[PDB]
């Protein structure tokens, strides 16, 4: 097998907008958030960015 | 229920003047709840918990 490494993938930080965390109203969440696609990988089309 | 006040000028008057001073602890059951907090304006009107 050949070496298993992502190489499509945005920056979790660079790749999104520069906001301030709300510490507070993120202690206050214990339940599953949901994980769209175009958050893996940018080899993704139109229709399933919202998936 | 007249004792009058030879020495002093006023019979009638109150002669003496006194002051009283009192402290006391006192062990008691009672339940002696909490106590409250005020209210933080931020909270609420900014929506920190959201």
């Amino acid at each position: 097998k050949p070496d298993e490494t992502l190489s499509s993938q945005p920056h979790p930080i660079l790749a999104d907008h520069w906001r301030l965390d709300n510490f507070v109203a993120d202690e206050l969440a214990l339940d599953p958030q949901p994980v769209m696609a175009r958050e893996l990988d940018y080899k993704v089309a139109q229709a399933n960015e919202t998936t | 229920a007249d004792l009058p006040q030879y020495p002093f000028a006023d019979q009638q008057a109150e002669v003496c003047t006194y002051v009283v001073q009192s402290t006391a602890v006192m062990p008691t059951p009672m339940i002696f709840g909490p106590s409250p907090v005020e209210q933080l304006a931020v909270i609420e009107t900014e929506d920190l918990f959201e």
